[PDB]
């Protein structure tokens, strides 16, 4: 007696998908949707190398640290990446005015053209080459960082500097600067021989005035004395003035942007590999066509998007048994 | 299941079909064998992988975390960008576990529908000239060759044809 | 459909039926004609209505974007605020996206059920009196007049009446 | 219901039975009674206990506000504050309203789900053996003692039992 | 032989809903919730017209720009439209201290009225009317913000001044001030005969003191000089003391706070549509039942829910065929 | 004829739950899942008693207004709690720096050891026991902050101080002081001779010179002076430096951070319920087991997750009638 049947497929896979009323229900077909790899190397983001900062922090390069010579000229990035902890940072102590804000900035940017705007050698009335410290020191030698000039007197006088910099470029320019805040009354006067002083800087959008603070403090590196320092965007056609009768640690290399795009400053205490990537993490690269991961919130490149999740399975096919 | 069918009055599925979801398995003088209901099977691909591109393409402007920096104090506004962060993480984890798990178990349930509703294509044609023994499956009082198995299967089954 | 009656045994929908969503054709001596079930046409209503003002009251709280404004060192305060409200307003944006398309689809198997079990009110019914023609269709095995006819609209059928 | 049974086809539910939430009544010449079945009300059971905890679990990482404070001069980012954290709050408040509205219904139509089930599994054991009241209730053409009930209530119904 | 038949409803609609298996599914019932429309026009909220600053920004406003005399005396407003970047703001350069702060303040503020808290006239021992310049013309012709009054000296004397005010109306006062940063000590003399000068200012609640920066600084409209404002709100019962030797731009005109309410500040390059509406955004106003838009995220009034959605139609009735 | 039959069970419940189409549906069984009570107290959290500030603020305890003895010495707290606007502050009118940073910084630790850093008897060329006002009275007598000294002149000189603390413990140390921003010259010289002073402080972090301002004020609780107060964390091991020759409040009290841990601040204006809970709002006690509750956002411990319903009921048996 002949017969007709409805039936349905059952296969020999074990993939398990969960449901709200039922866990670990095992089907026939399923799509995973969520990657869970990396290969643990920071790359090249679509043949861009990253800016890998060694043992140095944002502060140590703009300024130049003498420890951080490795980054005196930097290429185009497409990232920066930075240690949770940088040991080469501001060698004489002091601090860096709106530090975060700058970092905030360096987001923006992916390429920087280091031109010298204010030559050591045009000071013809003060010293441009005693302004070391053991602090700093650059093969067991005082130093001290490089892209300005810790100008001291000359012949127990230290005259008034007017100087101003017209940013003729058509870039914008990140121009640095400092004030030395000393130890004692006699440092001041043997450094500069005014006791008074004072570094007044202007823009058509700046116009601030330092005075530098003489005190007895803690030291750090050695030094009871600070240097501060400060940050500006030059624009395209405004100059920069500075005047001042002591105490003034002055720009000599500035920095165009002569690139701004996407960009990120990633902490990572991993190195270069030599490979190339779509998408970077902090600990590492992901080639997924998946369009969820649970690797790294922190993300760079066309990635996937990030989620909390151990497990993401899509069922497709129908129940097994 | 909701439907009743997929492990329910049809005990387990076919091993033996290869070629689609869904189907028939016959056994008349020419033979026995299995083949696949292709139009079912089809749309039930159509729904699950639009369902699928749907879960994908609604979630593709989430949230993505930057890097703010703040210094020592600057703890409340750090607090809150964290606890911000944090937020959003934590609101479109909810989302996709959540649809995960709603929508898989519609997709059961669809394909036990899609089960069901075959077996009803197939009984509502017959009426009288088999008999439902309970399982999914057909005893035919008449003869019933290929041509009118692929009759049943196709859906123009002939039914002008006694069985007392 | 989920429920097999919609695009499923009964082949299309009928375009002379116009006071409800549901219902019934009748075919006898004293002629043809459309009818409305109202019952199950209006608790399908409330029901609908109800999902839209549901639908509508639970995002009647969502989230309103004020102006905020910072000046050239507070960036990393105003790409928070950014970041945050294109965060809400893509959440609520995936949320109202979501709830539409589920509800959408549980609508139309609503519709579809509630035509499947109309059928299935008739079918229990004329249990013997009437063949199940397989199309949504019975024909009577004795003559239903419209009293009999409406008997059967309200679920009041006496069955007690032969049929062979 | 959207599967037809509860508040459907059976009119209303048993007071009567205590021990499960689907089952049998019988009567017979040894007697009447209810018996609940245990294999579809564990697994309702274990269905919804597993929802209530599947709703429980998902949102344990919810959203925790804190307490920052602002001075006169910090408005703007007090004003962002207040915001995420309603925010955040309408968002999750949203989640869990919705959640439950959507859960519930899907356990309403689950327990018809299962009374329409084991109707069905009675009525494909019958077959021939009993007429369809149209309630729930089938009606014997043999005598049917206590063995034979439950034989039907555990599955093995020997249907070799002529009846005519 | 007599026949009964189960069906369903079927018409001419054309209407689609989307669901999550399916798009495209046409239905005999749907309902739109998502305007989609707005009449590109800024109009009155519930009878009561916005401030429309035309081509001048809040500062320019509020200190008395003398291109911004439109709004010397403002009615009540509902809410504030500036445009995205205001040519008459700050004529002559400098700084205006927690700008954002303030105009936070303007979102819960509906009508100021001006008050004359100290007048040009009162002033014995300084000039008060020789206070102008040609970056701030007025008709061809060197002219001053508004609001304060630019004082100098008078016979080659700038004798100190000591002002007081106390607020005596029952609302709070928001009270205007400056400083000028010249740019030689020349002018510093010529202006302010005193080399050595100082603002200081009081209340209750504020202790500061102002000196002035003279230097060198690249021009803008003009002038190296800077104006550097200030501002507070005077509670009622509080005074407002003023000490100054020197640099002292003095408050004349001040606002009372007279509606405090719901409102916003709007940016956007439309102007005033002779029109009302429930529900306005930078781009034009909503008239809708509708629980749904998606013109813009900065909205004001009763209005309906944003989303970033270009179309939502909730199906209602059934599938089509 | 035998028969039988296929039903569900029913019962005498009238709990109901809400749907998507439907409102208010009886069913046999239902799960409430969330918590709608307190205790109207606020309790111990696990055993550890909150710290209960009075009508004093934070900055009245941490200074030590003499109307806040209740807090001299405050043992390990678990939380907290100031009430919205506390009658007992500033005594001596004037500000607190970073106020809102520093209560942060509370929400973080769970226990100070209070130490003499510099002790009342210590000071040999200046007076420490007349720096008292009637702005801060004790039991009807002219007073101060207890944990600072108001240093002032002996014999008609005040030689600059130069005091330094190295702080030995191996806890963070909060460190307190203030500077007299007196209201007129001769209050200047009465007080400290010298008519120009300044106080300088300096760590191995801190860099920072004061300079009391000198002006006539409006006067808040009978002072035209005011008191501005500074605070510094100090390091295991690193030494805080003062120097002044005017205007100096000293420390004499700090604080040992001696417990880090969770912690908040509650503003709430209830007492001290002698009970103990896992979980504390603003406005009572928690105690269920229950996930969700509608209490309180700012809640402590071991809570509920908050959300802003009236009503949440899940359905788990069926449908009644
Ligand atoms: C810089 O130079 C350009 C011409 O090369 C001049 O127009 C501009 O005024 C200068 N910038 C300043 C602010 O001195
Ligand atoms: C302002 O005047 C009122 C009396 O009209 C007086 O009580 C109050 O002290 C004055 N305000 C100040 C701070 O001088
Ligand atoms: C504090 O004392 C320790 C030794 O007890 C010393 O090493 C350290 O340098 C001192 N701190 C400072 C910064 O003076």
């Amino acid at each position: 007696q002949d017969q007709i049947c409805i039936g349905y497929h059952a296969n020999n896979s074990t993939e398990q998908v969960d449901t709200i009323m039922e866990k670990n229900v095992t089907v026939t077909h399923a799509q995973d949707i969520l990657e869970k790899t990396h290969n643990g190397k920071l790359c090249d983001l679509d043949g861009v190398k990253p800016l890998i900062l060694r043992d140095c922090s944002v502060a140590g390069w703009l300024l130049g640290n003498p420890m951080c010579d490795e980054f005196i000229n930097v290429p185009e990035w497409s990232y920066i990446v930075e240690k949770a902890n940088p040991t080469n940072d501001l060698c004489y102590p002091g601090s860096f005015n709106d530090y975060e804000e700058l970092k905030h900035l360096l987001s923006r940017i992916n390429h920087f053209e280091k031109i010298q705007i204010i030559p050591k050698s045009s000071w013809s009335d003060h010293e441009a080459s005693s302004g070391v410290s053991s602090a700093c020191p650059y093969l067991g030698s005082p130093s001290f960082f490089r892209n300005v000039v810790w100008l001291i007197k000359k012949n127990s006088t230290y005259p008034t500097i007017k100087k101003s910099y017209n940013n003729t470029n058509q870039e914008d320019l990140l121009v640095l600067w400092g004030i030395h805040h000393p130890n004692d009354a006699a440092e001041q006067t043997r450094l500069y021989q005014n006791p008074t002083t004072y570094i007044s800087i202007g823009t058509s959008t700046l116009n601030q005035r330092l005075v530098p603070k003489i005190a007895t403090r803690s030291k750090v590196n050695g030094q009871s004395g600070r240097m501060e320092f400060f940050w500006t965007i030059l624009k395209p056609n405004d100059a920069i003035n500075f005047e001042s009768n002591g105490n003034f640690i002055a720009p000599e290399y500035a920095y165009k942007i002569v690139k701004k795009g996407d960009s990120a400053i990633m902490k990572s205490e991993l190195e270069y590999g030599n490979c190339n990537t779509k998408c970077q993490t902090p600990m590492g690269a992901i080639n997924s066509s998946m369009p969820f991961h649970n690797i790294h919130p922190l993300t760079i490149g066309e990635c996937p998007k990030y989620v909390k999740s151990n497990r993401l399975v899509l069922a497709t096919g129908l129940r097994n048994s | 299941g909701l439907f009743g069918a997929i492990a329910g009055f049809i005990e387990g599925g076919w091993q033996g079909m290869v070629d689609g979801w869904y189907g028939y398995h016959h056994s008349n003088e020419q033979g026995s064998g299995y083949a696949a209901d292709k139009e079912s099977t089809q749309k039930a691909i159509d729904g699950v992988t639009n369902k699928v591109n749907s879960i994908i393409d609604k979630m593709n402007t989430q949230f993505e975390a930057v890097g703010r920096e703040f210094n020592n104090l600057e703890r409340r506004i750090e607090n809150l960008n964290k606890k911000m962060e944090d937020g959003f993480l934590d609101v479109w984890t909810y989302n996709a576990e959540l649809l995960v798990l709603m929508e898989n178990e519609r997709t059961l349930d669809f394909h036990d529908s899609n089960v069901k509703n075959l077996y009803d294509k197939v009984r509502l044609q017959l009426r009288d000239n088999a008999k439902e023994l309970g399982n999914g499956c057909f005893e035919f009082y008449h003869k019933c060759d290929n041509e009118c198995m692929e009759s049943i299967r196709n859906g123009t089954y002939n039914y002008p044809q006694y069985s007392e």
